[PDB]
């Protein structure tokens, strides 16, 4: 009545959503997920997330599913730009640094992480684009340091008028307000390609 | 969205005095996304300062900017003569951008009572239907003053517009007018028209008076 | 260089539509954040548009739907389309590049002006402020004249054919329930002097073609 391949191992989700360092938005990580199985109800509930939506999937009929491979991204951006992290979106984050198609099917798990990411003095080690000439086609990933041209003067690398560094530092504070503080972002990708599913579901096989 | 409240509404002051401007948001505003603009009459913004510390390039080290969280405060340590303007504060981190209602750097001198003359509607005017009773302040100093008009002892607020001048380039001083507007028939139901005025210079309210 | 110049600002009635230009050199605006700011007569600053590099829009919720922002490379210009104008859009308009944290709104147009009102272009009304009885202070007068009832602005107001200056106040228009502004112009004199000079007003009306020359006496 249901049968699913013989997949033994765990999918490293705790290497991901647990993870002591995160990443720029702009240097966002992707983690290749294959030849495991994943509870995504238990997911779904192993932490108190800020925001979890799904896109054309549910989570809780995601435990039925198989899949050929997942992708998992994953960042930190501010709190109010997490609004741009979904399909159709806008914004300096969603053009410049990460972009999700119109046609997105997956979820996208934020949560605050304050008492984590945010130092004393500041920390100045998450980073995002703020220049750049067109925006990003999805899931690319531009980490160039080229010196932004904005006049008609080219800059041979030197900063100056019109001619600026393309990242910025976050200020993280402790006492930032709430849509300053860090979030820890995960985008989870979905990917069916006529091939052997080799992400699967919790179900059990029959004969 | 984000309100920001300046501080005062007008600053007087000396040239060569340090002048202190507040800025209070009604959320918290990360430093980085404050910025200081300066604005003449008749011209447009000049940017002072962005990331609530940073002065753009080709502002004197006079100016110099400071705060975190709701209060943010910009300094002029030594006010030079073309200091004299409007100050905007300004939020770019959380859309939409808002700006300050704008301080006023006023030119500071001293208390000048004003001359008040006080002139009927004229009997062309009053051919054409509508009466126009214009009060006169000349030449004071400081700007905050009270004209109340009076008719018939009838404290009359709701048809009376004021207008006024900026400062002098000479002496600094400031003038007003208030317009009082009525028809010809309702101007004609009453007899005395006064114009009562209570500023700083003067020891008692002063009031221009005529009949009809 | 390093300018921005701005054109296209005028008067139009509610309803009406109105496109802004926004001429830039030294700074290329395909490649900038580009804002426009506008601030209403005697008022604060308002953000009202932005386009970013890439090209991705935002408006403010007040003229959302009715304005559009954009812009061409090959003249290097910034627009801003307004449609079914309201009279609370009447405002001088402001293009301006943003560096955001790395710089702020360094370089400002110079600002064009934008008027909405359903009244018809008309000459003023001018009325002589007589210096009543010796309206004496400690011997000094004053008297002017009332420019009424006048649209559109502005208007000049000179005192003798311009050789008067001294001790003159042209207050600034005020718009009137109306919808025409309203002028006075005033002078203090020496009471002394009441009989002996006269004194004669200059108004000047460009828009309508209207020049009266009121003489102010006592009464
Ligand atoms: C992350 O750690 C917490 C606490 O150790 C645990 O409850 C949660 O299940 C973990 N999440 C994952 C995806 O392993």
């Amino acid at each position: 009545i249901v049968r699913f391949p013989n997949i033994t191992n765990l999918c490293p989700f705790g290497e991901v959503f647990n993870a002591t360092r995160f990443a720029s938005v702009y240097a966002w990580n992707r983690k290749r997920i294959s030849n495991c199985v994943a509870d995504y109800s238990v997911l779904y509930n192993s932490a108190s997330f800020s925001t979890f939506k799904c896109y054309g999937v549910s989570p809780t009929k995601l435990n039925d599913l198989c899949f050929t491979n997942v992708y998992a991204d994953s960042f930190v951006i501010r709190g109010d730009e997490v609004r741009q992290i979904a399909p159709g979106q806008t914004g300096k984050i969603a053009d410049y640094n990460y972009k999700l198609p119109d046609d997105f099917t997956g979820c996208v798990i934020a949560w605050n992480s304050n008492n984590l990411d945010s130092k004393v003095g500041g920390n100045y080690n998450y980073l995002y684009r703020l220049f750049r000439k067109s925006n990003l086609k999805p899931f690319e990933r531009d980490i160039s340091t080229e010196i932004y041209q904005a006049g008609s003067t080219p800059c041979n690398g030197v900063e100056g008028f019109n001619c600026y560094f393309p990242l910025q530092s976050y200020g993280f504070q402790p006492t930032n307000g709430v849509g300053y503080q860090p979030y820890r972002v995960v985008v989870l990708s979905f990917e069916l390609l006529h091939a052997p599913a080799t992400v699967c579901g919790p179900k059990k096989s029959t004969n | 969205q984000i309100v920001l409240t300046q501080s005062p509404g007008t600053l007087s002051l000396s040239p060569g005095e340090r002048a202190t401007l507040s800025c209070r948001a009604s959320q918290s505003v990360s430093s980085s996304y404050l910025a200081w603009y300066q604005q003449k009459p008749g011209q447009a913004p000049r940017l002072l300062i962005y990331g609530a510390s940073s002065r753009a390039t080709g502002i004197p080290d006079r100016f110099s900017g400071s705060g975190s969280g709701t209060d943010f405060t910009l300094t002029i340590s030594r006010l030079e003569p073309e200091d004299f303007a409007v100050y905007y504060c300004q939020q770019y981190g959380s859309s939409p951008q808002t700006f300050g209602q704008g301080t006023k750097l006023e030119i500071k001198r001293t208390v000048a009572a004003p001359s008040v003359f006080i002139f009927p509607p004229s009997d062309e005017q009053l051919k054409s239907g509508t009466a126009s009773v214009v009060c006169l302040l000349n030449n004071f100093y400081p700007r905050e003053a009270k004209v109340q008009w009076k008719v018939d002892n009838a404290l009359q607020s709701g048809n009376s517009q004021e207008s006024v001048t900026e400062q002098d380039s000479k002496d600094s001083t400031y003038s007003l007018s208030s317009t009082l507007t009525l028809s010809k028939a309702d101007y004609e139901k009453h007899k005395v028209y006064a114009c009562e005025v209570t500023h700083q210079g003067l020891s008692s309210p002063v009031t221009k008076s005529f009949n009809r | 260089q390093v300018q921005l110049v701005e054109s296209g600002g005028g008067l139009i009635q509610p309803g009406g539509s109105l496109r802004l230009s926004c001429a830039a050199s030294g700074v290329i605006v395909s490649s900038n954040y580009m804002s426009w700011v506008r601030q209403a007569p005697g008022k604060g600053l308002e953000w009202v548009s932005v386009i970013y590099s890439g090209g991705s829009t935002y408006y403010a919720d007040s003229v959302k739907g009715r304005f559009t922002i954009s812009r061409d490379n090959s003249k290097n210009t910034l627009y801003l389309q307004m449609n079914s104008l309201r009279a609370e859009d009447t405002a001088v308009y402001y293009c301006a590049r943003d560096l955001d944290v790395s710089g702020g709104m360094d370089v400002w147009g110079q600002g064009t002006t934008v008027t909405v009102s359903s009244a018809s272009t008309k000459g003023p009304s001018v009325f002589p402020l007589a210096p009543s009885s010796k309206s004496t202070s400690g011997g000094t007068a004053a008297l002017g004249c009332l420019v009424k009832d006048y649209f559109p602005e502005p208007v000049t107001v000179s005192w003798n054919s311009g050789a008067l200056t001294s001790g003159v106040h042209t207050f600034p228009a005020v718009l009137q329930s109306s919808g025409l502004y309203s002028l006075s112009s005033v002078v203090t004199v020496p009471s002394s002097s009441l009989g002996t000079q006269t004194y004669i007003c200059n108004v000047n009306h460009k828009p309508s073609n209207t020049k009266v020359d009121k003489k102010v006496e006592p009464k």
